[PDB]
């Protein structure tokens, strides 16, 4: 019996047969919800994601992800550098002697004596041994010495940078350190652990940055979900912003789904936001080796080519490590199926 | 893109390979030729001779095992093809049914290179090509008065769904205690003979099939999970125009085409509420 | 008439005539109360004033007089430089910080980003220009800037120096310094005003004693006569030791007119205690140009020709200036006398 | 140190000099011879020649002015005698009194070389060597019967007391509106001749003078100030064995040596009480 016979193949193309009976008929119909991804294409080329962000600002789900969008939306216009910098700033003498005086006591005589006797280190000692650092600190603050010049700090500290959270502060300012903040002080107060890491470390970029992802990690454990973002933006660990992007990733393709979309919508939609939105930030910050990243890129690819735009297929294809077998496989399909 | 006049004889079939690029055809005339279409143009490649019936079905293998096409035929054969070197030849043929062979085609690449026959003798068969060429197969007396069609379920455990003129559908399984495939569910819904049967290649929790029959109505079948019994839906309400004689998957979306004798084809999609509509 | 026609001349020697009538006698009549010098004579020459001082000790008039030749019998032994030693001489660590704290206020927060941002300057003007001086001090107590490792100190004397004695004390050490307390300090305290001159001016001699005196008039004019003059020993000032004593002359040839003695048993003894209370201490110290002195040096040498001692007396001759007539002549005089 | 035998005529006189190692005798042979004494020795030098009379006193000058010696004699004449270039040879001469001259004095070289006369005739003179030699003298009529002494005030305004026959003490100070030496004051208490007197050189408040008498005492003259007058002290409650002939005081000390005519000679000084005792 005479039938058109139709079938699918690669790249969204039906074949048929003509009515005819005698010819047959290649074609990339119109799936009303399938449409190339041009904004993608055509931003990922001339690397202006201002219409892409402002269609994902225009068109974004629930709150979390606007942020996201607007972080980048303004991360467009200020660029990477300019961005980090709003994002991590902040918003009397005298004295005349007069009258008779005298030295009362064993302690003042014996350390004045001292002083006097050009003996400037043991009027510290003496000073130290009583409860007259104040005292012991302004004589040592006239010295070059500094072994004395500093057995005085260690001393202050010794029963101070405890009941003081300024004390603690000095206490690392003094002995050119910050592992006691970053995993102390309050979360609140990051923008300064953070100045403390840029302060301490300004040419040593290395541990610049395990420092500065070390707080992030305990910001967005400690909710503080956006700076965190905002730390790894400048230790350049896309691979932390990933991460927590993976991780969010169910949540938000079900928030999708309850939003009236077939299993299938909201798998296309999520997957696709997902991948403009990690396109436009990898774009910014200065960063593939992570598993489920790479699988869910894999992904997207499939979704591509099926929309028949071989070419932005081949733009992510090539991004993945030529490491990876499907990555290979996909890669010569993509060919053949183009060439 | 239209290649008009691609046999003389009224054609059957025409399938594009695992690029969909290169064009393949089947009809009466007992011959396949094949394309080569770009943008709308075209080129013949040969012709492939060798059945003595009208050719019904063919099937493009997965690339990694070369380029070949097979082809079944009223003749009651099957003829796997190889384009080596630049020129098709007939490398193995498969002939084990007394009925024309319906439809033929081959199981998912991890399987390896194997084929799924189905013929009017009632038999289905299961054949994988030894490491020397020769053909040792499986055969199953699958359906009453005749088989029409055959598919394979995706990749996990292999299953694959047959379509008799016993008006049945039926779900096949692979059994180790048997070393063959046993039936494991039989579903009943057309009133007329089951033209063909194709299973879903979505990778969702969900299975779906889609039968379509002599009785103008396209049923697709879902199950849920394991536990779950195949649940039958019309594809719509009203029965169609003419015989419904094919059904093909897209490969992603999950859309299906659906051939009419109407010589129509119309496209569906499922919609949030589990039923069909025009995509 | 038959008669000795006795006369006096020089030297204290008698002429008169023999009873023959005919013959001439020259002789030195011992005259009870009045015998040449010895002791000096010997002492001088031997320069031992054991047994000179030995002898003033025991037969010493008032109180004062005995303290000065216990001043000299003591400097007999130990000796000068041993003596102004004797003379001058005298008689917590840890802290570990612990739970959350924060920044609380506007000024803790602006010196602590101050810090880390590296900036050590603004921290210090931030906290003077508030009562944060014992911090300002403990950043400072850190850096090597002088200028600002001082524009503290300034700051806390500026307030300080005059509430406490040990602060205007400490505001002279700090700016190398004595003249304060040279002069207001209490003189209670002048063996430490005198450490404050051999600490400030080890190098420079001249201006070591011109402090040292500035302080000895002090002492002498404020009740420290007997330390007045231990000062003074050390700077080698004889000139003062000579004027105090030559004012005290009076009063003292007074207290032996009372004491049963003729106007010139008094005069006669006081003279010699002077004379001789003067050579043995100018025997010790870094020592004419004084009128007075010279005046009474003179005085000293008639008493002494008059007991035929001339070479003792032309001893004292010589340590008088040649420049003075009065000394010329008695010079010339002497010697022919003796000669 | 004795030098035995130095004139065979009876000595009236023997003064040492300002340095008291030159020797100078005088008696009646009318000669004068000069010493020089050392240890326990002795060489004339030289004897004096010219008094037509025995050689009553001799008094040395004050070195400033050269080596001279002064004398007088019962001849009623003064000679100045020189010692230049190794040889004694009489200077000057003065002659202005009509009876035996007793005693001569230089003054306090301050005074210049002024000489105080006295003599017999009752009167004294003061006599300077002008510019030139010569001499224009001041003669006073200072005591009735005959003057034995005369002796200088310390200086400073310039005394000087003499000592008469008439048994009195008496003070002379000059005077401007007079251009001669007034009688200041007249002491009174001898019994007979005065013998000598002698003004100390003690620079104390209080003035010494000590008068010797033929009456066998010698009285000590002292005045605490201007406004005090002259209070007589006998030396000693009890007369002396013979007639004092001479005083003399030491030049430190205020020690007085008094010549008796019982050929002894007694030392003396004052104690706390302001009475006399052996010294």
């Amino acid at each position: 019996e005479p039938s058109p016979a139709a079938h699918w193949a690669f790249g969204g193309k039906l074949v048929q047969i003509t009515p005819d009976g005698k010819g047959v008929s290649i074609t990339n119909p119109k799936i009303s919800g399938l449409e190339s991804n041009t904004t993608l294409s055509e931003a990922l080329k001339t690397k202006d994601f201002k219409p892409l962000i402002n269609q994902r600002l225009v068109k974004v789900i629930d709150d979390v992800n606007e942020e996201d969008w607007n972080l980048l939306e303004k991360l467009s216009m200020d660029g990477t550098e300019e961005f980090l910098k709003e994002a991590l700033a902040f918003d009397e003498t005298n004295f005349q002697p007069e009258g008779d005086f005298s030295l009362s006591g064993n302690i003042e005589q014996t350390i004045s004596k001292n002083l006097v006797s050009g003996n400037i280190k043991s009027a510290v000692k003496n000073s130290l041994e009583n409860d007259l650092l104040m005292e012991a600190m302004v004589i040592a603050l006239d010295s070059n010495n500094e072994r004395l010049k500093e057995s005085v700090k260690n001393a202050y500290f010794a029963k101070y940078g405890s009941k003081s959270s300024l004390s603690r502060i000095l206490y690392s300012i003094s002995k050119r350190e910050v592992d006691d903040l970053v995993e102390n002080l309050d979360v609140s107060q990051w923008k300064f652990i953070s100045k403390a890491i840029q302060n301490l470390y300004p040419n040593d970029i290395a541990q610049r940055n395990e420092m500065l992802i070390k707080l992030g990690d305990r910001l967005k454990e400690n909710g503080h979900r956006q700076d965190s973002l905002t730390l790894y933006l400048a230790a350049g660990s896309l691979d932390k912003v990933a991460s927590i992007w993976l991780s969010e990733f169910p949540d938000l393709e079900d928030k999708l789904k309850k939003d009236n979309k077939t299993i299938y919508e909201a798998h296309s939609e999520c997957l696709t936001e997902f991948i403009e939105r990690f396109t436009v930030f990898s774009n910014f910050i200065n960063g593939i080796n992570n598993e489920q990243l790479i699988a869910k890129f894999l992904e997207f690819i499939n979704l591509t080519t099926s929309t028949g735009n071989f070419e932005l297929a081949t733009e992510f294809l090539n991004s993945l490590p030529s490491d990876n077998e499907e990555v290979k496989t996909e890669k010569a399909r993509v060919l053949i199926a183009s060439g | 893109v239209v290649i008009a006049n691609a046999h003389n004889e009224l054609i059957h079939d025409a399938v594009l390979d695992y690029y969909g690029k290169r064009l393949a055809t089947c009809s009466s005339d007992k011959t396949i030729k094949i394309f080569e279409v770009e943008g709308e143009t075209h080129k013949l490649i040969d012709t492939l001779t060798g059945h003595e019936g009208p050719v019904w079905r063919v099937d493009w293998a997965h690339p990694k095992f070369g380029t070949i096409l097979a082809s079944c035929s009223y003749d009651g054969k099957v003829l796997i093809w190889k384009e080596e070197n630049g020129r098709w030849s007939q490398i193995a043929v498969h002939a084990v049914h007394s009925a024309s062979v319906n439809s033929v085609q081959w199981a998912p690449h991890e399987y390896g290179p194997l084929l799924l026959v189905a013929s009017s003798d009632g038999k289905v068969s299961v054949v994988e090509f030894k490491e020397n060429g020769t053909t040792s197969p499986i055969i199953i007396d699958a359906h009453a008065i005749g088989v029409n069609s055959a598919s394979w379920a995706p990749a996990t455990s292999r299953k694959f769904v047959t379509g008799g003129a016993d008006n049945l559908v039926k779900i096949w399984k692979y059994n180790s205690d048997a070393q063959t495939y046993v039936l494991e569910s039989t579903l009943e819904g057309h009133s007329d003979w089951v033209r063909d049967v194709a299973w879903s290649p979505t990778v969702l929790l969900r299975s779906y099939l889609a039968s379509v029959s002599q009785d103008r109505t396209c049923i697709i079948w879902t199950q849920d999970n394991e536990q779950g019994p195949w649940k039958k839906t019309l594809l719509k309400e009203e029965k169609f125009p003419d015989v419904l004689w094919r059904a093909s998957w897209s490969l992603s979306g999950n859309v299906l085409a659906l051939s009419g004798g109407d010589n129509k084809v119309t496209l569906w999609k499922e919609n949030l509420e589990g039923k069909w509509e025009p995509a």
